[PDB]
């Protein structure tokens, strides 16, 4: 089994960048199959477009990520990802996050601005980006609010009189850690593949809104009527009108079962659009040294 | 079979397959030949590929 | 080098060039295959034809 | 020379080894890695089997509802659209199999599983058949489940895989350059009112996103249920299910050939190398 792939350049790669090239060692790529360009998302995400961050995270998606160790001029060495080989992979990117949950790795666009993923290369005609590296829960959540906040922001554009535009750019706005807040980027307009995921999404909502289980309403009504749990703080101590009104019949059982079934159906189905990127399983990130040796999932 | 009333440039390219003659000096440029080294690829079903 | 003139021009005083030759760094590769079974014979000894 | 001076290291033996030392630290001459499959075996009635069709064809279990059975039978798409043909390439269909009765009557519900539209969770893919006894009674068939495609015996002989050309659809030639590297092949259920059908998808691109593009390919056969058609007793609102074959090479592309029978020709596509991973059925 091979896991080199020389990549050659096609210029002289000037000094002054081989030094942050130097910096960045160890980072991911994403990959074309060489050649110099595409190998890296300038080719999808330049600055021309609006970043939409699904059409490259189609890309990177769809490609086999790399894993870029060696620069030299004129030449510099790239690691495929193949699954079943543990590979090594350091934390190098600006927006710092600890791997102390140690648990599964994500891949995401650069959605924390353009300039902490960027690197100018002014040898040839092609500049790189790099995709982001960064924490399941952390990459998931980023990822519901990209796609909560390219969904809202248009409609709140759609208002007339839209007295807060600013709103939702600081509810929604950063993102949730521990450490810190970290703000990220935010386009206006979505784009036509991120309103295609949000279109097969709002199809398999349709979908299962037509099957609820009538026996979990009885539940939420009943606990609204207990204590005010924690959990239940989103509700203020307000039942809604459409849970009152979707409650005229009764309790039964032999509808429940199918209900269930379709159910477990539509969300595995809806978990494997969202399991979308490729995935890493960690065994054991090194804390001191910044390492984590994960193999493809 | 009319004219009418525009006239048009029409242009088109064309691929000859010439033969080229090259020329070079003496001694211009100067080769440095490394050692051929092996390495192993994926081993695939029928054969294994050096 | 330059040339001296008998008329007063701006005189190049003693211009030294310095250009220097990059590597055109490039390699080969070649695609040898083998089936392994046969290559299980060639480290030992034939007895049998 | 110095390459067969820079060989001794090349030559065999996966990973590495430290020559001598205190300890000796691994051993792998005399193999050259390329794990080799598990072989799930299998022993099918003789009348619900052809023996003139090849051996690198994908096949499909039908798990058996009967406790009181040791023997299973296999469903081959051909075999499985002549069986929905008679639950209801047609003249490819009959052109192989005289009686489908045994093989309607083998499972015990046909119409009633495609009733409830769950016929995708009780047929399990055992990926492609390599390695086939004939017998008139109780024929032992074995498949690659798992891995690359390989025969039994110490001639280790690679198989390549037939899959027929007028049940398979191309999804790139249809979507008209993100991984030429993988290449991967999916089979999907697809249900409809006239009689349901198993279809084949050759993709380069990854598994995940691969449903998402077969959800825009697929949507003109959407179209035409729901106007004449509306779900009672709620089932149904499924329509089809995919999942995952295994990879092959794309270095070496599908190369069509011909599996005849004795009455007439008919065109496949054989899939070469092929390295067989059976996943999960994933709905639509």
């Amino acid at each position: 089994m091979d896991l080199k792939v020389v990549v050659s350049l096609s210029s002289r790669l000037y000094t002054d960048e081989i030094a942050k090239m130097q910096q960045r060692i160890g980072c991911i790529l994403p990959l074309a199959s060489q050649n110099v360009q595409g190998l890296g998302l300038g080719q999808v995400y330049s600055l021309e477009t609006v970043p939409d961050y699904v059409s490259m995270y189609n890309y990177l998606s769809d490609c086999t990520l790399a894993v870029l160790d060696e620069v030299s001029v004129d030449s510099l060495i790239l690691t495929k990802i193949v699954p079943g080989q543990t590979y090594a992979i350091k934390n190098k990117y600006q927006p710092f996050f600890q791997w102390h949950g140690t648990g599964s790795l994500s891949v995401m666009p650069p959605v924390f601005g353009r300039e902490h993923a960027t690197v100018k290369l002014e040898s040839n005609d092609v500049d790189i980006v790099f995709p982001m590296v960064l924490p399941t829960p952390i990459a998931e959540e980023v990822l519901q609010k990209i796609l909560l906040f390219n969904v809202y922001s248009r409609v709140v554009m759609q208002a007339p009189g839209n007295a807060d535009m600013l709103d939702v750019h600081m509810h929604l706005g950063s993102v949730s850690y521990l450490g810190h807040h970290y703000e990220l980027a935010l386009p206006e307009v979505p784009g036509p593949l991120g309103l295609a995921l949000l279109d097969n999404l709002s199809l398999y909502f349709c979908i299962m809104v037509t099957l609820l289980p009538r026996a979990s309403m009885r539940l939420v009504r009943g606990l609204i009527r207990h204590e005010h749990h924690d959990l239940l703080n989103l509700f203020q101590e307000m039942v809604p009108d459409e849970i009152a009104r979707i409650d005229l019949d009764d309790l039964s059982v032999a509808d429940d079962l199918s209900r269930m079934r379709v159910m477990m159906t539509y969300l595995q189905s809806l978990a494997s659009l969202f399991n979308l990127g490729p995935r890493l399983a960690t065994a054991a990130y090194s804390q001191e040294t910044l390492t984590a040796t994960c193999w493809l999932r | 079979k009319i004219h009418p009333g525009v006239a048009m440039t029409v242009v088109r390219t064309d691929e000859i397959l010439s033969e080229n003659i090259l020329f070079s000096s003496r001694a211009s440029t100067s080769m440095f030949i490394g050692t051929p080294n092996v390495s192993r690829r994926e081993a695939r079903v029928d054969a294994v590929t050096f | 080098p330059t040339i001296a003139h008998g008329d007063g021009r701006r005189p190049s005083k003693q211009r030294t060039f310095i250009v220097v030759k990059n590597c055109h760094k490039h390699h080969i590769s070649t695609e040898m295959e083998l089936s392994m079974l046969d290559l299980e014979i060639l480290h030992s000894i034939p007895e049998t034809p | 020379l110095s390459a067969a001076a820079v060989w001794r290291a090349g030559l065999l033996a996966p990973g590495e080894v430290a020559v001598a030392g205190g300890g000796s630290g691994g051993g792998s001459f005399s193999w050259s890695g390329w794990r080799p499959p598990v072989f799930g075996d299998f022993l099918i009635h003789a009348s619900s089997f052809n023996n003139a069709e090849a051996t690198g064809t994908p096949l499909f279990q039908f798990k058996q509802s009967d406790p009181f059975s040791g023997v299973d039978a296999v469903f081959t798409p051909l075999s499985l659209f002549i069986l929905m043909n008679h639950g209801r390439l047609t003249r490819m269909a009959n052109l192989l199999y005289d009686s489908p009765a045994t093989l309607a009557d083998l499972v015990p519900d046909f119409g009633r599983l495609v009733a409830d539209r769950r016929f995708h969770n009780f047929i399990t893919p055992v990926g492609p058949l390599v390695e086939n006894i004939k017998s008139t009674y109780l024929n032992k068939i074995t498949t690659v489940v798992h891995g690359p495609v390989v025969s039994k015996a110490i001639p280790r002989s690679t198989v390549k895989v037939t899959v027929p050309q007028e049940a398979f659809v191309d999804l790139d030639a249809w979507l008209s350059q993100p991984c030429p590297a993988d290449a991967r092949l999916y089979v999907a259920l697809t249900y409809e009112e006239a009689g349901p059908r198993f279809t084949f998808f050759q993709s380069s691109r990854g598994h995940c996103q691969i449903m998402n593009i077969l959800r825009i390919y697929y949507s003109p056969s959407i179209m035409h249920r729901y106007a004449v058609v509306q779900p009672l007793h709620i089932e149904e609102l499924t329509f089809g299910a995919v999942a995952c074959l295994g990879t092959f090479s794309a270095t070496d592309g599908w190369r069509r050939s011909a599996f005849n029978y004795r009455g007439s020709s008919l065109p496949v596509v054989e899939i070469d190398s092929f390295y067989s991973n059976v996943s999960d059925w994933e709905v639509i």
